[PDB]
């Protein structure tokens, strides 16, 4: 196209052609825009574009074109500054300084091109980081001088200083070496006395509102780091908390400054400091009440209307009040003359807490937790806040959110925080809480506040405070609540209303197990009702009954396993007798929840014979269905293509998993009933999957038929995994379970095509190794032989295919490396080398699941080799793989695509380096040829790394590399400092000419 | 009174 | 006496079901989601002609809008017992009439079967 | 009635996937790194009429950053994205915010923690507080499950139009037209034998 002409630097740059490209990009659309976009990026990435920037800035009339010219300059200043001839450095400085002066002097330009001026100021600040103060000692005095000659230049100097403070104190940890950050911090500290002078004069003497705002913006930055004396030994707090709170232009920034002041480092001895801290709070609250809104104002309504900047102001006010009062409210609690201020501040917070804004509510709720926790533990404090706490009780009760039981993890977190505060508030005044809740409930029977939302929020609140009342008070409170909830349906007809109320009733009952355990007759009536509900097909009822059933059982199980006074048998027997009836109308996953609940009860029976008898009775139905279809499936293997038979099988095994989940080690007798026929079924299903894949192709793995068959395999593996992870008799695991299992699963996995291998096999094997790996060394060897090479070949052509196999593969290798390292020693050398390859391959993943295990395997392997002492396998390991691990770890450390693993990469690297500098490696890491005899591995390591880094980072000086390695080596016992030195190196490789003395920062 | 609650709960039905 | 202070209205709902709709990208050889929401068969009150109209949850944007033409045929998909595949010649969800190979998946095999019924009922209607 | 929106955040966080979901309804499973920026019109229908977002979907990977903050000039709103399964992407939120507001000093901004559908959540709800002092709206979102996926645009539309009561409404549905038997039978054959994705989803 025509636009691509600016990309030809052999001709003079046509400024008008540049502005056409720029306008097409910023103002056009579609292909025009997308094409100019690719041209511009191609333009600004030309490493000679910076030479054409003074042209743009002198002669262009398009401020975007200039902005782009400054970005091109910024890239040069940040990376290649020190490489330029010094003439260009002084030159670039001059026409940035001059371009800024000219833009400030033209009041038309100054008011209408704020983006370009802010970009130019930032560009200047990049020069300052390179040049100041060592090569620019008069920048600050001359900045103070020029400020007096023009409001515009003075305003812009506040912007420059704001940005400089940000770059030096707020964003330097990442982007500078430790030494260079300290140099700039100290340099700013040295000259701040006169920076402050200027800033204080501007504030006291009024002037342009735009100038005042810009000065307060910079002050906000200074407060992050300046000494407290500049804040308390001047008049500035008075100005902030009075003058600048009255004007809406300065109010937002001033409030943020005062929030930071409420965090300064401040001595707690000085009574005059204490009085100044009280005073600026008194002034601020006074200005709010007279200039913004009174304490009575309806902030919920104001926030919802969202006029102008009200919402941001109310957010900022919440942050100010919460920040200040968490640090300083004790300053207000003893002086009777400050009581009104303390309670007015909290009344504002009460009003802020009624706003409908989730994140703001979380901010105020955090503060309430801070308050009520202190009132709960600190003597003589709670009575001060009685009226505040009473209002807070209503606020929290009315804004309670859904607990887990009645998916959204933000809501689960918020409920827990609300519960904590309300529990504290109930301990502080249990009578007030009960009365608020009772009366809220009356107005649910009124109909005056009745609604699905309002009865749920109240039931959750009522449930949330379980444990705060005495048993006797709780007794009549619970009774009263259920009564009122039951009577509620006598007016709310319809099944939708009847469902809400039911769910709330069972939610409240489920939250008060102490009550249920003392009143058996009542607990039984509850359970029998839940069973009734399990035949109710209205949406959500059945799922409600089941979740309530297992929740009550977890808390009250002992009362189902004993025989109760006036009963003929333990109630668990009654449940089991009618289980077919009770569950006849549930879906399979609800049936499984039911069986799991029964297993919870059964495990409370500690007489072995009774527990096993209950267990055999519970499994009667699935065991009969199981026996039936093992007879049929074995006599006619085709039946397993009948989907209905496949689903019955899957549900039987899922039932065994559910019961095994709650019974764990006690499940063993039931496992023994099905074990050998279950693995036979595993073999049969496996053959059918293979036959289908042979007859239909890989697409077979997507059909419902095969997915049904693989569900059986996965559930069998999950059952075995569930039991073994909880077994207490590991001799039986080893002697009875492991051998039939490995014979059933390992060869099938190895000899299936990749798309038909189940990653769950790897997960199951991981659990086997975890629990009994130490007892089955030949079994571990067999696992590796069957899954290692064939799985590796699935996952070593890219980082995306077979994601689950990837994850489980490295979990398996990790556990084997922990529990049975001997198995890797038996690998033939070519296989041990693939193992090393597989570890490094894990390093290079961006997926945390793989990367973390990869770095941990590497670390554990080194420790395993080290333990072996001076023997030949350890010697050959270092000869073969020490420098592979060092260099592979360095690669991911320095390539900028594996930032998330920095800490574990650093740990691994420090361990590797420390081996050599403790002479823990007994043989030379070098060849006979390449180095004189006698050379220490220390000398050779530093030499290998110097050469490695020189070729990998050719723009580093030899001195940089040598200084970095000398420091890194000296620091290989101090991980914190070691890491700091690695960070410094990562900074320096991004630029040219880094200072090698930076690596002496630690000393 | 807990006897009252039980009777009322037993009768609560769809 | 005190003085005091969608273009579906002309149609009827025969069938409504929750479903997920897919568009086959022939060039890229893969299915691509087009929307999840309520799928409705709407009967014009004047013409008695029936159309499918489907909107996305929340944004309510239209992801299907076309007549249940009598020539269309619902076919199964190799990977699902709860979906139907069928060719569509004029859909106007995103603008000018365009043709698609659609797939629609439901929460259960029985929802899919009933949809097939209503689909063929409505086919006769037209 | 159109507004420039810039979308920024670390590479891999799902910026392009989130937009594509809104543009076509598709969920793209592959990570193809954006190069520089992709501009996409995006229209929503509201009770105050249609609103058009010109979405500037920028690159998060530094080596593909292109013009970087040059893309922010004259934006009228923005979304900052991170990934709740990757802590580093939350640690970099202040860096993206810094670069963003230096160009756009007073625009409504939404902070989005994406991928909340993944069980192994690494950036816990209680650790997400950066938005408080910066007056950003925050939402947990998932472009995969569509959790809250409309909230960033609903909130921005209310801020940009100045109506706290603005709502998304149903776009009008014109009557569709009533209207090579072997060319479509070839496309149909391939379509039947290409398995539908995510066959375990509830839909
Ligand atoms: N589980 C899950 N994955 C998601 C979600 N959103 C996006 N992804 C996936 O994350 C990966 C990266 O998506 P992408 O949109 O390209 O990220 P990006 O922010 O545009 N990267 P870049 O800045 O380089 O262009 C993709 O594989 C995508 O499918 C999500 O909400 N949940
Ligand atoms: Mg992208």
């Amino acid at each position: 196209g025509s636009m691509e002409g600016i990309l030809d630097f052999s001709n003079d740059l046509d400024i008008a052609l540049l502005d056409q490209v720029v306008s097409t990009f910023y103002q056009g659309s579609g292909v025009q825009q997308k094409q100019a976009q690719e041209i511009l990026t191609k333009f600004q990435d030309n490493p000679d574009a910076w030479q054409k920037a003074d042209q743009i800035l002198q002669f262009s009339t398009n401020p975007q074109s200039k902005f782009i010219a400054l970005s091109i300059l910024d890239k040069l200043i940040t990376r290649k500054w020190k490489l330029l001839p010094n003439d260009h450095r002084i030159g670039i400085r001059n026409f940035v300084v001059g371009m800024i002066i000219s833009m400030c002097q033209d009041d038309e330009v100054f008011k209408t091109q704020k983006n370009l001026i802010n970009k130019s100021d930032l560009t200047l600040v990049q020069i300052l980081k390179q040049e100041w103060p060592q090569n620019w000692p008069e920048f600050i005095p001359e900045l103070i001088g020029s400020s007096s000659s023009s409001v515009n230049v003075c305003e812009n100097n506040m912007i420059v200083l704001k940005l400089l403070s940000e770059e030096v104190f707020d964003f330097s940890a990442e982007q500078m070496t430790q030494a260079k950050a300290l140099h700039l911090k100290n340099s700013m500290s040295k000259e701040f006395e006169q920076i402050f002078k200027l800033c204080f004069q501007v504030l006291e003497q009024g002037s342009s509102s735009s100038l005042i705002v810009a000065t307060l913006e910079s002050l906000l930055r200074y407060l992050h780091w300046i000494p407290y004396r500049y804040i308390y030994e001047t008049n500035i707090l008075e100005l902030l908390s009075t003058k600048f709170m009255t004007s809406p232009d300065t109010r937002a920034i001033t409030l943020k400054c005062l929030t930071e002041v409420s965090n300064l480092k401040i001595p707690q001895d000085n009574d005059l400091i204490k009085r100044q801290t009280v005073l600026f709070f008194q002034n601020t609250l006074q200005q709010i009440a007279t200039s913004v809104m009174p304490v009575t104002a309806d902030l919920k309504a104001t926030y919802a209307n969202a006029n102008g900047n009200d919402q941001s102001f109310l957010q900022d006010l919440a942050m100010f009040l919460t920040t200040y009062l968490a640090r300083n409210r004790a300053l207000l609690e003893s002086d009777e003359s400050l009581r009104e201020l303390l309670l007015n501040a909290h009344q504002y917070l009460i009003q802020l807490s009624k706003i409908e804004e989730r994140e703001l509510f979380k901010t105020t709720l955090d503060y309430w937790h801070n308050l009520v926790a202190d009132l709960f533990y600190e003597p003589l404090k709670k009575h001060i806040y009685e009226e505040i706490c009473s209002q807070l009780r209503l606020v929290i009760i009315e804004n309670m959110v859904r607990p887990e039981e009645d998916k959204e993890s933000d809501t689960i977190q918020l409920y827990k925080s609300e519960r904590e505060v309300l529990v504290y508030l109930t301990h502080l005044n249990v009578i007030d809480t009960e009365e608020i809740m009772i009366s809220k409930l009356a107005r649910q029977i009124d109909g005056s506040e009745w609604s699905w939302h309002n009865i749920n929020t109240l039931s959750w609140a009522i449930g949330s405070i379980s444990g705060t009342m005495s048993e006797d008070t709780e007794k009549r409170f619970v009774v009263t609540v259920i009564k009122d909830l039951l009577g509620l349906c006598e007016q709310k007809r319809g099944k939708d209303n009847k469902a809400v109320v039911a769910s709330d009733i069972m939610y409240v009952v489920g939250q008060y197990p102490r009550f249920l355990k003392a009143h058996w007759n009542f607990l039984r009536t509850v359970i029998l009702k839940l069973f009734e509900f399990m035949h109710e097909t209205h949406e959500g009822v059945q799922d409600m009954a089941c979740d309530t059933f297992i929740k009550i059982v977890q808390k009250c199980k002992y009362h189902f396993v004993i025989q109760q006074p006036r009963e003929s048998e333990p109630f668990i027997q009654t449940i089991i007798r009618d289980i077919q009836k009770t569950t006849a109308d549930l879906q399979p996953q609800q049936v499984h929840t039911f069986y799991k609940a029964c297993g919870i009860i059964i495990s409370e029976e500690r007489s072995v014979a009774e527990r096993n008898r209950l267990l055999s009775d519970l499994m009667q139905l699935p065991n009969m269905a199981w026996d039936t279809i093992v007879e049929q499936s074995t006599a006619n293997p085709t039946l397993l293509l009948d989907s209905e038979t496949v689903k019955i099988i899957a549900n039987i095994i899922k039932t065994n998993v559910a019961v095994c989940t709650s019974m764990g080690a006690d499940f063993y007798p039931q496992l023994g009933h099905i074990y050998y026929n279950m693995l036979q079924l595993y073999r049969a299903v496996s053959s059918m999957i293979s036959a289908q894949v042979a007859a239909e192709g890989l697409i077979a793995t997507k059909t419902p038929k095969v997915r049904g068959l693989r569900t059986i395999k996965k559930e069998i593996l999950k059952l075995v995994e569930t039991y073994i992870s909880k077994a207490r008799n590991l001799d039986d695991v080893v002697k009875v379970l492991v051998e039939p299992l490995l014979n059933a699963v390992l060869e099938d996995y190895m000899n299936n095509v990749p798309d038909a291998r189940d990653a769950e096999v790897l997960n199951c094997m991981t659990t086997v190794v975890e629990k009994v790996g130490h007892m089955i060394p030949q079994g571990v060897i067999l696992i590796l032989q069957s899954v290692f090479e064939c799985t590796l070949d699935m996952i070593n052509k890219d980082f995306t295919e077979y994601p689950e196999h990837r994850v489980e593969f490295y979990k398996l290798l990790k556990v084997i490396n922990e529990k049975s390292f001997a198995a890797f020693l038996e690998l033939p050398p070519a296989a041990f080398k693939l193992f090393v390859d597989a570890i490094c391959w894990a390093f290079k993943h961006n997926n945390r699941d793989v990367e973390v295990n990869g770095l941990q395997i590497a670390l554990d392997l080194v420790k395993n080799i080290e333990r072996m002492g001076n023997v030949p396998f350890a010697n050959e390991f270092h000869k073969n793989y020490f420098f592979i691990f060092v260099s592979e770890t360095f690669f991911v450390l320095t390539d900028s695509d594996h930032k998330s693993g920095f800490s574990k990469q650093a740990l691994l690297l420090m361990k590797l380096i420390s081996l050599v500098y403790d002479n823990k490696i007994s043989v030379p890491l070098y060849q006979e040829a390449e180095v004189p005899q006698g050379t220490s591995n220390q000398v050779y390591l530093s030499q290998y790394l110097a050469n490695m880094l020189s070729n990998a980072f050719p723009h580093l000086t030899s001195e940089q590399i040598a200084s970095f390695l000398s420091a890194l080596t000296k620091q290989c016992k101090d991980l914190v400092v070691f890491k700091g030195t690695l960070r410094d190196f990562l900074v320096q490789i991004k630029e040219v000419g880094g200072d090698p003395t930076d690596y002496l920062f630690a000393e | 009174e807990l006897d009252e609650l039980m009777a009322s709960l037993s009768d609560f039905k769809f | 006496h005190f003085e005091p202070v969608t273009m579906e209205e002309d149609e009827e709902v025969l069938y409504k079901v929750r479903a997920k709709l897919f568009r086959f990208d022939a060039d890229a050889k893969e299915w691509k989601e087009r929307g999840t929401g309520d799928c409705k068969f709407l009967k014009n009150k004047k013409t008695n002609k029936v159309r499918i109209l489907m909107r996305r949850d929340k944004t309510l944007k239209i992801c299907a809008n076309h007549i249940i033409a009598p020539e269309y045929t619902l076919k199964p998909n190799v990977g699902s017992d709860r979906s139907w595949v069928y060719a569509c010649t004029a859909d106007i969800a995103e603008g000018e009439a365009e043709a698609f190979t659609f797939a629609i998946r439901f929460g259960s095999k029985e929802n899919a079967d009933k949809f097939k019924e209503e689909f063929e009922k409505a086919q006769e209607i037209n | 009635v159109q507004f420039k929106l810039v979308l920024v955040g670390d590479g891999g966080t799902g910026k392009t996937t989130f937009v594509k979901r809104h543009l076509t309804g598709e969920f793209e499973k592959k990570y193809v790194a954006t190069l520089g920026v992709e501009v996409h019109p995006l229209v929503f229908h509201t009770n105050r009429g249609p609103i058009k977002f010109n979405v500037w979907d920028t690159a998060g990977q530094e080596k593909f950053g292109g013009l970087r903050d040059g893309y922010y000039i004259q934006a009228q709103c923005a979304i900052i994205m991170f990934d709740v399964t990757s802590r580093v992407t939350y640690k970099n939120v202040p860096n993206w915010h810094r670069d963003l507001v230096r160009v756009c000093e007073n625009i409504p901004i939404v902070l989005c923690g994406n991928k909340v559908d993944i069980k192994d959540r690494k950036v816990k709800a209680k650790s997400i507080v950066f938005h408080r002092k910066k007056n950003l709206q925050y939402y947990d979102i998932s472009a995969k499950s569509n959790y809250n996926f409309e909230k960033p645009f609903l909130w921005l539309a209310r801020k940009l139009i100045g109506d706290p009561n603005l709502e998304f409404v149903a776009m009008p549905a014109l009557a569709p037209p009533e209207v090579l038997a072997a060319q479509y039978e070839h496309d149909l054959e391939v379509a039947q034998t290409t398995a539908l994705p995510d066959e375990d989803d509830d839909l």
